[PDB]
């Protein structure tokens, strides 16, 4: 069972998830366009991109499925409406097209955007590309810094409003404008935190079940035991029998 | 009993001192904070506080409260910067005696608009004049990107519902929560949207008593109660399983008497196995007859 399991059971309502999951899978049933968690089929290459795309995303819109169509909204999921607590993304359209394909304007090389370093199924990379908009979050892995953000702050030929949401290390800055105000930017910086998440590594390596799985192998040599000394009681039965043969 | 056992006696264990948010938040800024708030307000202008104090519940009515009180605290902090080399240094600073904390950081300016034309107005009181407020400029400023007011709050199964699925026309939205433990977000056509809470005592709502679990009584009774079916219809299924158990160990009683009969029967064979036979007379006597 590489596909994630554990990550899954930390939390009840996620556990309910898991149960719809469960016997959607179990009965085949019609599937034209199946349904799968993104925090499923998302493989991060480290637990920092992991982090960087459960921030991109909601934690709430992450425990979703996938719509890729709308067309199709509630032709899925009719009866498990009520059965259990569940949740779904709407997709209607985004752009793919990454920026800087080519020398641009610019010759810094400072690594690229969002959607170089995400792999996994075509509705959940559609869902991802719609919520959080990867081609337009750029990733620098070095060298990056607020100073540059306020270079930046001030409105690019591309439009007047600068971007809509910055990731970098651990920090997430939001570009927005004053609607009633002085018509100035105000970005806004959250600190962020590692999240087990997104991540490519099968569930959380440092605990896992690893103890569970030891005092199970021990139970197991228990029983082992166990069904030696039944044996040993076989024998004895045995034994008892040829004495009744030699008393017949 | 997990359910409730995280606040069964801590609620009323605080050692009848006041326990400020500033602490509640985690345990490491009430040492640091009053040292602190001078040096955030230094740098740049002065800082706005982290809001806890300046939103807080009023009347002790969280019930509806508490699903605008999630998406305010979804961005509670907002402290002020205009330099980018002040605000890492204003990092910098922050990072005193150990954070372990998550602090957004807001500069967006005052807004200027009016907010109760948009609203209905009902005799159901608005949600936001349960919570508590300073100055109505700085809710407004973050009311203006997702307004709050707007929104029709009631229960799961109600009037004046079904209002998305309705269509907005003149109105924005009328999400609301279903329930007070965990309450989707209303959504018609939409798929609703689970919230979930904080609870903790950062004001004197134990200022008329301190006693334990008054608010918490109907859930525990509640939860006491369903322990108490379950249990029984246990019992019950216990009770008739055991009840085959018996009757199958009695008829394993009957084949064990069977047996045992069985094994007096053959010890009777072979008792009559060894017994003398006065046939000899009779086939003597036959033959002289012959």
């Amino acid at each position: 069972t590489t596909d994630k399991i554990g990550i899954l059971n930390q939390d009840q309502d996620l556990k309910e998830v898991r149960d719809a999951v469960l016997m959607v899978r179990e009965h085949p049933e019609m599937k034209d366009k199946i349904l799968e968690p993104p925090i499923m089929t998302v493989s991060a290459i480290n637990a920092q991109f992991a982090a960087y795309l459960a921030q991109c995303v909601d934690y709430n819109t992450s425990k979703a499925l996938t719509v890729v169509d709308s067309d199709s909204y509630k032709l899925f999921a009719n009866p498990i409406l009520d059965k259990f607590k569940v949740n779904l993304r709407e997709l209607s359209s985004a752009d793919t097209t990454p920026p800087v394909p080519a020398e641009t304007v610019r010759d810094l090389g400072f690594e690229g955007y969002l959607s170089d370093f995400i792999t996994g199924d075509k509705r959940v990379m559609k869902m991802l590309c719609q919520t959080s908009k990867i081609h337009t979050i750029p990733v620098s892995r070095r060298e990056l810094t607020p100073a540059q953000i306020k270079k930046l702050i001030t409105p690019r030929p591309n439009g007047k409003i600068l971007f809509k949401r910055i990731i970098h290390g651990n920090r997430l800055v939001d570009i927005k404008q004053s609607a009633y105000g002085s018509k100035q930017v105000f970005p806004t910086d959250v600190s962020i935190k590692q999240t087990n998440f997104y991540q490519g590594s099968i569930m959380s390596n440092e605990q896992k079940i690893r103890i569970e799985n030891e005092i199970i192998n021990l139970k197991n040599e228990y029983n082992d035991r166990k069904s030696t000394l039944d044996a040993l009681s076989n024998q004895k039965s045995g034994y008892r029998h040829e004495l009744s043969e030699l008393a017949s | 009993s997990r359910s409730i056992q995280n606040k069964k006696v801590e609620l009323q264990n605080i050692a009848k001192g006041n326990d400020t948010f500033l602490m509640n938040f985690d345990r490491n800024m009430d040492r640091l904070l009053r040292t602190i708030e001078q040096r955030k307000n230094e740098f740049e202008t002065p800082a706005i506080g982290p809001l806890g104090s300046l939103v807080t519940i009023r009347k002790g009515f969280e019930k509806w409260t508490r699903s605008i009180q999630r998406a305010i605290s979804s961005s509670l902090n907002a402290f002020v910067v205009s330099n980018p080399k002040d605000n890492r240094l204003f990092r910098d600073i922050m990072r005193s005696c150990g954070i372990r904390s998550n602090i957004p950081i807001v500069t967006y300016c005052l807004s200027q608009f009016d907010y109760s034309k948009g609203r209905a107005h009902g005799n159901y009181p608005t949600i936001v004049d349960a919570l508590e407020f300073s100055k109505p400029e700085i809710e407004c400023l973050f009311v203006d990107l997702s307004r709050i007011e707007r929104i029709v709050l009631i229960e799961d199964k109600n009037e004046a519902r079904n209002f998305l699925q309705r269509n907005p026309v003149n109105v924005n939205m009328a999400l609301s929560l279903r329930d007070r433990r965990s309450g989707f977000q209303l959504s018609g056509g939409y798929r609703l949207d689970t919230v979930t809470y904080q609870d903790k005592i950062r004001l004197k709502v134990n200022s008329s008593s301190d006693n334990g679990t008054q608010y918490l009584k109907d859930l525990i009774e509640q939860e006491t109660k369903e322990l108490q079916n379950i249990r029984d219809r246990y019992e019950e299924k216990l009770s008739e399983v055991r009840s085959r158990l018996k009757e199958i160990d009695g008829r394993l009683k009957s084949t064990k008497n069977e047996m045992r009969k069985t094994n007096f029967r053959m010890t009777e064979l072979k008792m009559n196995v060894g017994k003398v036979v006065d046939t000899g007379i009779l086939n003597s006597k036959i033959n002289e007859r012959k």
